[PDB]
């Protein structure tokens, strides 16, 4: 890893002072998220759907 | 982003009452008493029926009151407060939703899934008045149409109070987890003695398997056909059905106790142990449930698709409509309907069957992760406990549930499926997954006994 | 939001069930 | 059809990973068995009849109250 | 008014006398236990003064 860094990181503890007791912290399948939603969602919307389907 | 939403819900979530802490522990006598008078309250009003239910032929919902639970004021019932529960738990899993660790959070989170579940209950009722189901809304009249709304409404705030205070400890377990075993084991009883009779056109019959054998045998002079009929009498319930109900149950308490347990120690103080089991049915019935629910899901879109556009192959594809799909990848997925069909077809029963098993276990296994209580998630909740397993390191601790947890999960869908096939093949009254139930809460209530005798 | 003991949850439960009979018979005198 | 074939090397594996599963955890005895299964017959049977019973007395009662 | 109300009269007036009875039970029943503390602290007066 390039040495240069060392100095980069330095500066921007330095801006520190000035954001006291603020500073940043940090610096499942999609698929399978979507399929689940349709599931749940589609059965309480399918469930209404199907109750008029059987009274009509 | 879900914390913005929950302050802005914040004074909404305010207004709905919260049941009283118990000063102290409740003795035992005292413990069984405060869910009983909870069982009667609930079991009495799921028959009262409503009121201004109108109906060509009058007399028609008095006829029906007499059958089933259609048109009662707990019609409703569970299926709100459910639906709120569930869809909270997916949204935790995904991460969209984002709950404080911190117990004001936690709080405020139970409060918007009570409030939720209320949400779902007033659309319901609203769109039954609409649909004219009871009747035509312009008959009814705007006041009784929305007097019939706020009769629902107040049934559905009522049970929430009763499950919480069970919750509270009032009472021993959760309300809503003994209301649904009640009905499933009030079914099993009521038709084996049911002494209704129904009249058949070429004859009347009764209801009660029990009752029907003794009427039967006396009647008739030939025992022998008295005998297979009541056995095998297709219309009505059988004698068989029982005897398989009875079978099944003795395979599910055999199979719930499995579970494997490991050695688990507290950090603070010595000689102290403890062990953390992971039941085999580790998932529990959630797997069976998403599995039936897509299937019926695809099943409402497949027909309707059907009327829309009939023309189009790809609807016919998939599935023909005669509703029961005759044939194509719907019909494939369908229960075989009798046994002599399966024969007739054995590769749909073959495709079914192996469908059915491969369902289960795949949904198990990804529920977990959405879930929240996966081999990552219990470690953390081990540490803010201060316990932690003995003879090993706490990072150390992950990779030894990750060897247990995975499998099981696996397995547990596999298993729940089979015995969801087994059930209706057997014929036992009652699906599979309302045994687990009931042997399952009962079982609990036992092992709450054991301490009590001392 | 108020907390709520047990006993007042049991009776307000008890009083929309009687309600409910109350109003079937009323509708039955009313019509007649 | 080479996924089906790459598949069926991860479908042996699980399946022996269910065998010791299996084996580890806990099997209930016969003679626990029998407590078990006295206890859920007697909660079934009295829970089931506070059912049965308060349904029977209920069909009068729908009569009176609509015609 | 007559033919019409004292019905309603009669269902409502025996819910009401009834809760006034149960609010009167319970009253009587909530009466608190005076302390034995209490009364133990009026006795070490009653030392002092005598």
């Amino acid at each position: 890893v390039a040495k240069q860094r060392i100095r980069m990181a330095n500066e921007k503890h330095s801006k520190n002072i000035t954001q006291r007791g603020n500073v940043a912290k940090t610096s499942v399948g999609p698929w399978l998220l979507a399929l689940f939603i349709f599931v749940v969602c589609g059965s309480a919307i399918f469930q209404i759907i199907q109750s008029i389907r059987m009274g009509m | 982003m879900a914390i913005k939403f929950l302050e802005v819900i914040k004074p909404f979530c305010v207004i709905l009452p919260e049941i009283q802490k118990p000063e102290r522990k409740i003795q035992f006598k005292e413990k069984v008493l405060w869910t009983a008078i909870t069982l009667f309250i609930f079991l009495v009003c799921c028959q009262i029926p409503l009121f201004g239910i109108m109906s060509a032929d009058p007399f028609y919902w008095m006829r029906v009151i007499l059958a089933s639970n259609r048109g009662t004021l707990m019609e409703l019932g569970i299926s709100p407060i459910v639906t709120s529960g569930l869809i909270m738990q997916l949204l935790a899993g995904a991460k969209i939703i984002e709950v404080g660790d911190t117990p004001k959070d936690r709080a405020l989170f139970n409060g918007a899934q009570k409030l939720f579940g209320m949400i779902i209950t007033i659309g319901q009722s609203i769109v039954y008045v609409m649909t004219g189901m009871y009747g035509d809304p312009s008959e009814m009249g705007a006041g009784i149409c929305l007097l019939i709304t706020i009769q629902l409404f107040v049934a559905g705030l009522i049970v929430l109070l009763l499950d919480e205070l069970l919750q509270k400890g009032y009472g021993l377990g959760s309300g809503i987890s003994l209301f649904i075993a009640t009905n499933i084991c009030e079914t099993i009883v009521w038709k084996a003695f049911s002494p209704t009779t129904v009249n058949t056109g070429r004859g009347m019959e009764f209801e009660g398997a029990i009752i029907a054998l003794f009427h039967l045998l006396a009647t008739r002079t030939d025992k022998v056909r008295a005998l297979r009929e009541a056995f095998y009498r297709q219309n009505l319930p059988n004698l068989m059905n029982l005897i398989a109900t009875i079978f099944v149950f003795a395979v599910v308490i055999y199979f719930q106790g499995f579970r494997v347990d490991l050695p688990i120690k507290s950090a603070r103080y010595r000689g102290q142990y403890n062990t953390y089991p992971i039941k085999l049915f580790y998932t529990s019935n959630i797997p069976i449930i998403l599995q039936s629910a897509l299937v019926s899901n695809l099943y409402v879109i497949s027909q309707m698709l059907s009327a829309r556009f009939s023309g189009n192959l790809l609807v016919s594809l998939l599935g023909t409509w005669s509703a029961y799909p005759v044939g194509g990848l719907c019909y494939y997925l369908s229960p075989p309907e009798s046994f002599g069909s399966v024969l007739e077809d054995p590769v749909h029963a073959v495709v079914y069957i192996v469908f059915m098993l491969g369902s289960c276990a795949f949904f198990s296994k990804t529920w977990i992760e959405v879930s929240g209580s996966s081999a990552k998630d219990v470690a953390k909740q081990l540490k803010e406990q201060q316990m932690v397993m003995r003879g090993h390191r706490e990072t150390s601790m992950v990779h030894e549930l990750n060897r247990y947890i995975p499998t099981a999960a696996a397995f547990g869908g596999l298993c729940i499926g089979a015995l969801s096939v087994l059930a209706d093949f057997l014929g036992a009254i009652g699906s599979g997954t309302g045994i687990l139930l009931a042997v399952t809460i009962i079982y609990q209530y036992f092992e709450i006994f054991v301490k009590e005798q001392s | 939001g108020l907390k709520v003991g047990p006993v007042p949850v049991l009776v307000m439960s008890l009083l929309f069930i009687a309600s409910v009979f109350m109003l079937h018979i009323w509708g039955k005198y009313t019509r007649s | 059809m080479d996924q089906v074939m790459q598949f069926v090397e991860p479908s042996r594996q699980f399946v022996k990973d269910s065998i010791r599963l299996v084996k580890r955890c806990t099997k209930p005895d016969r003679k626990e068995f029998q407590k078990i299964a006295m206890a859920t017959a007697i909660g079934f049977a009295i829970m089931g009849f506070i059912g049965f019973f308060v349904k029977l007395i209920h069909i009068p009662i729908n009569n009176i109250i609509v015609g | 008014l007559v033919k019409g109300i004292l019905p309603l009269v009669g269902m409502a007036m025996v819910p009401a006398l009834l809760g006034l009875i149960g609010y009167h039970l319970y009253r009587k029943a909530n009466r608190p236990k005076v302390s034995k503390k209490k009364l133990k602290e009026e006795k070490r007066n009653k030392s002092k003064k005598k």
